[PDB]
């Protein structure tokens, strides 16, 4: 379900003060849709520049890779950020009638 | 089948061969009219430098084709 | 002879126009261009872009008056990288060239789709085969200074220009390796 | 004919000259546009910089004879996400541009202590509705390439394109977030 | 009025030709220069490098009409921290950076050494003051993505377009610091 | 007079392109070349890459007028590693430059497997002699700062512009030291 | 098949979850197959960055070296690991004939 | 005065050596005027690069950020740097009418 | 004394996989010739990276310091059983005038 | 053979050496020609600076080389 | 500002591009205009074609900054005899121009027969009114040089430019004066 | 549509640009051609030589897309005298013209003697046949203006332009009736 | 020396620009300038005129590194009868130019009325001297071809351009010879 | 003073004159230098023809001037 996706990472943008509590080292392995290409430089990135400034290119990669909010949401599950999980997992069903 | 040899000289001398003939068979054919010797000669096509062992039907060398002699300097 | 070719070479000019980019060529044809005419060349796609060049190019070969001048270009197609439009122009049957019309169409409507939806970087070494090797050098480069989406769309550009009778198929195989989003679009 | 809408589109140049990187539309246009001039234009910019290109893309624009262009020009204009020029053109009803010209001159006198007081990588997130896609990783490549202070600059140069109303009062607010010593200087009403 | 010392610019368009780089310059001119102006020299560094960008900048300065451009260009030229050219050009005696030559030859002659030995990051605190400010942030970023050697060579593109009338004896001095066998071969009195 | 020098070194110009990055032999020609189109150099290297630089620094090499010049050309190749394309011009013979293209065209087309599988940190250490010293630092950082895949990725462009006639050799010594799962794929 | 192998790390990173429990610190010892390089970096990794961030890495490094799977079982195994050791069993032979 | 405090940053950096000791794992937390994204950036770069080059960055960091020279002076005597801090006040009082 | 030296390094690039075993934390303090500045990156690189990847940075950078060679002797003769010390010896004086 | 001795004046002098000339033989020729004391001449080659101990051979300074002098 | 003027300038630029050749404006232009920008104006009429360089023309009418120009532009318009598209522009009012576009038309499609009927040294007297001043002479010297046909040629590319209202209905009694053989084509009502 | 035989028509190219003048035919061509496209085909005879102006004539036809051109290209050549290049181009069979390219290299080469011997005002009516109308209107107007030898010069680049099969027999007859002691050179059987 | 004349030329660089027309003196030049950078001159005043291609003109003059180039250059201006741009740059001393100012003003403004009023092939003969003898065929032939109005026009640009001191006087002189209603105006 | 005489060659010998030396002394200074004829040596200053008779001082010749030299062929 495609169209949606692009609506959710148009809100993570508005919003996006609103997930910099989301760590990148850890949710990564979570993140299965992401490839090795896409591990290995995020990954870099992390090193380099730190967390909370890799945040905006995790999303941008993401969005990018299809079905990901389905997989973002259990990302920020298993990384029990379950507030903002739901937060998230609320937006994107809003979109799909 | 015919071939062109251009120096840097900028003067155009042009040998009969035929696809089996070698480079090193060229590089003779040069001597035979030119009259230099087959040991400073680089001869180049489409900017490929050509091997003494080889012929000149490997390199895709052609009817009035064109190759490129540099001189020893 | 030298005029017979001329004519058909002339009458094919449109394909050359829409393929190759002189730049690329120019090196292989080092005996016949004068450093006039080569600078000439070399002006005309840095300020109207590699179609205005390759039609500058193409009035200098006809002007040429030299010995073996159409069988030189031709030599040079072929170790550019210019294939299948040296495979072409030599049988003097485009067919090859022109099945490929139908994708450069729809790549160019789907263009904006693209350019977001693609990571260059992810999928240039597999599709490789199809470009210039040195237009690839051109977009790494873009993507390095300017970011994925101007360098997408670079790629774009390129892949329209490819003369490889096999490109939007190498492209579809490339497209599949790394899950893109923009896959099912394209379709062969 | 096409023509009546076509003389308007004259009279609103500067404002589309001002405002527009055809770059960012040219996708789009693809289809109405000969293979060749798209590659001119994509040039002038390369060579003498997005206004000088958007000004051959306005040449060729008005050339353009048959119909759906008018259309499909501001189809690409609204999916670029130059909305506003959109909604400008298709108003015939530039005001709204118009009002940002004043904060497009105060930007252009503080462009200097702008570089040095703001890091773009924490600003950019907000201001993601006030660019062109593209612009947002244009300039972030700067940044890691060139260092924040280059990609200021660049930063500065594509706000003064935005053709967004609220813009200016978005960039004050994305300045109230965090501490910034620009802030002061920066004054929305 | 603006007649009489153009004609001095002119003479002594070498200097400026080779110390400025117009990018730190244009964010003050903006008042004196069209917009579409800016663009192409902008370009014109992007495409051929800063001293072609220059070469332009001069071009369009001199094409300036309406008065107090003179002031202005002085103007920026001393906020962007270009004094010592503006001090130059304020008393038109040249003789302050024309001693520079010699080393900046110099440099150019053992550029090599230079690349290999030189750590930037060491030395970038101490030539803090000889750089524009923007130009260390394109310094560091260049060694974290592409290298030491890199940076050096870009730390000696710099080190060129510096007007600082000292700098010869500053990097020596910070060479003696932290000691870069390249220290020995730089000798200033 | 020189122009034995200009003419033969254009006929040679596409091996030239192929192998020169005009960049690392740039501070050694600093004496030679105005500061103006030095800085041009180093600018359609940043825009289009190491290939389109090197077609232009070529441009203003065969402009170049003072006395030792040609030697000044040679001496910067020596002395910044590109020994071996220097060994090529004086000598004017190629052929060990081009005996390599059988390993290039090999490299190219493993290019995935390659990338995916080995890390360059493994081996770039025992590569020094194949590669242009500052191409070590300038990979290790792309390593770090653009992560490690894309860094294979640039030592592969490396390596296909490399002079060094036993490179290929030395690559596979390289990466037999560690199993690997790349090292069967290579072969001499 | 070698080919086998790729698909079973392609399973550790669809399902990362299963395999949080593992302890890079103990297992080591049971992976010969990593190189003295290979622990190396992990323990100083695994140093740094703590335990669970540690453990992509060391999946990533293994899957790069020929018959981990083997390796990794019995190292899995050799740590009382063994329902996990198992999972892993199944999916490696799933992908031969 | 902000213009008296920028005048201050120019002394540090002729006179970087003198600021060899700091430590900026052990300063970032006297400095809150450095916000969450600013302390994030500086300790990647220190990770990475070493402490004493990452020094360039923090005041460079500090600069940007209004009031940092009374927030940095308090800062370093929290550090026991007080030597320096003594230094650092001077020239700052000194800058200032 | 310095064209020596410039060989010196030119041996050990050539020869590298000779001197995979010098581990970076044990040969630094005999290396005084290496700057305050320098060690602090180098112990960066060797805590994130690993030892055997800080190497060919270990040996770039003390190739930047005047004297270096002859110090480097004594570390290996301090840090091991002294090989590799009396390779770089015998290569460094066959240079000497 | 020759090499080409440039000041950094852009002043250009040839002179007559082989490979075998120590530096020390190449400074003393340079003062034959423009009359400088050797002592206070400084030869620059790939900006390295030439140590009188060593030859021309040692830095592969070749036919028409180019040698930049300092003082 | 003069920007007010300055835009609704470019919203008739088509009816300006058709009827004017810049060069027998230049003259009166010359104190407003760099010297060089002239000089470029003249070259595209001498490229180009007398359009292209009108075309250029314009562009360079709107760079203009100091004051008085609009009038001036004006006031050249007006003694160069270019009168009605004087009145045009000082009224914002074409319509007169627009209803010429008619005839300019129906010219074009019988400009062969026109060719071949007329002979223009017959009907030159009594068009003198509709053609610039110099037009005339530039036509007549063509005929001596070249001969009637390719003068009668040039004559009706000075006719499609004519601004005056009423010239179709000059010609066809100018036309009416002789019997002709072309006036049987031409029809003004 | 206008594809398959476009390519026809470029491969034909040269002998378009050998016999045509544009002058002639754009007269008809009003319809297809942009109004500046005309102006420019007319300033590159005027500059360069008809040649020069067909070759671009030629790229402008090329260009064309709304259908119907190709008979409109046809339709003028035909209207203007071409004649037998229309002929030509009908049936796609130039063996007519390319017979005329022996005769034609006859005539460069004792053009010499042509320029002193002919008289053109006599020969002009028999030759009338071979030379487009307009072009004799040129040839007896140089003869008055600048002399016999001036326009027999031009005579001699009117004959090679032209396109109808036997003008070489025909310039035979018309020197065997009036006899120029060229007669004798100029041989047909 | 050849660095103290370089700026001392560039000083000056404004009357030369607005008195010299390159392509007149480029002739006696012959020996220092590339056919290449000649053809682009040559190109500068076709496109942009004649001031643009002096603008042009000097900045390859000053580009040049040969020696004699500064003597080169005025040695042409003599020749080319540029003299009193010749005589004024030799001395590096202006006022004569300068003087000339005031009339270049008038008659800039004064245009319209010459254009019309000024039958050129009447008086050319008379103010030859005062003109590159070069210039007035260009004006006898755009008289031929144009008429005596666009012909006029052309015979102002020459005279704006004319460096020689005693022009606007011996245009006097060559006003009262032919009763041209103009004359008076025109005052000295 | 001095003067340079620029060959078709392209290359470019300098020699040493004073304005009161003639045309037939830079001819023979020519042929000191180079070795070729005064016969077969003509002169060109800013594209006039110099003649045997005249001197420097007539033609305006100055310091750092330019002679081009063409040969009999």
């Amino acid at each position: 379900m495609p169209f949606a996706e692009d609506k959710t990472y148009k809100y993570i943008c508005r919003n996006f003060s609103n997930f910099c509590n989301v760590k990148v080292v850890k949710i990564l392995p979570y993140l299965p849709c992401l490839t090795a290409r896409d591990q290995d430089r995020l990954r870099a990135t992390c090193t380099l520049s730190g967390n909370r400034d890799t945040l905006w290119h995790l999303f941008n990669t993401l969005q990018r890779r299809p079905g990901w909010v389905e997989y973002f949401i259990a990302a920020l599950r298993g990384c029990k950020l379950v507030d903002l999980a739901d937060e998230v997992a609320s937006v994107y069903q809003s979109y799909q009638p | 089948m015919q071939i062109f040899v251009k120096t840097l000289t900028g003067k155009t001398i042009t040998l009969e061969v035929e696809p089996s003939d070698t480079i090193e068979n060229v590089k003779a054919k040069i001597q035979d009219k030119e009259g230099i010797p087959p040991d400073q000669q680089r001869l180049i096509f489409a900017g490929k430098q050509l091997e003494d062992g080889r012929t000149l039907s490997d390199y895709n060398i052609q009817k009035e084709s064109t190759l490129h002699l540099v001189l020893r300097l | 002879m030298t005029t017979e070719q001329r004519r058909s070479l002339q009458a094919f000019q449109d394909y050359i126009r829409k393929t190759l980019d002189p730049t690329y060529i120019l090196s292989y044809m080092a005996p016949w261009f004068r450093e006039e005419e080569v600078q000439y060349i070399q002006a005309e796609k840095n300020n109207k872009g590699p179609m205005a060049a390759a039609t500058l190019f193409l009035k200098f070969l006809l002007e040429l008056q030299e010995e073996g001048w159409f069988r030189g270009f031709l030599d040079a197609l072929d170790h550019a990288g210019y294939s299948g439009l040296y495979e072409a122009i030599e049988s003097w049957d485009f067919k090859k060239i022109e099945k490929l019309e139908e994708y450069r169409l729809l790549l160019k409507r789907l263009q904006p789709e693209f350019k977001t939806r693609i990571i260059p970087t992810d999928i240039i070494s597999d599709l490789s085969e199809c470009l210039i090797n040195q237009e690839c050098e051109e977009i790494l480069q873009i993507c390095s200074t300017k970011g994925m989406m101007a360098g997408a769309e670079k790629l774009v550009e390129c892949l329209l220009r490819s003369d490889k009778e096999n490109w939007p198929k190498t492209l579809k195989l490339a497209l599949e390796k790394e899950r893109n989003k923009f896959s099912e679009l394209w379709i062969v």
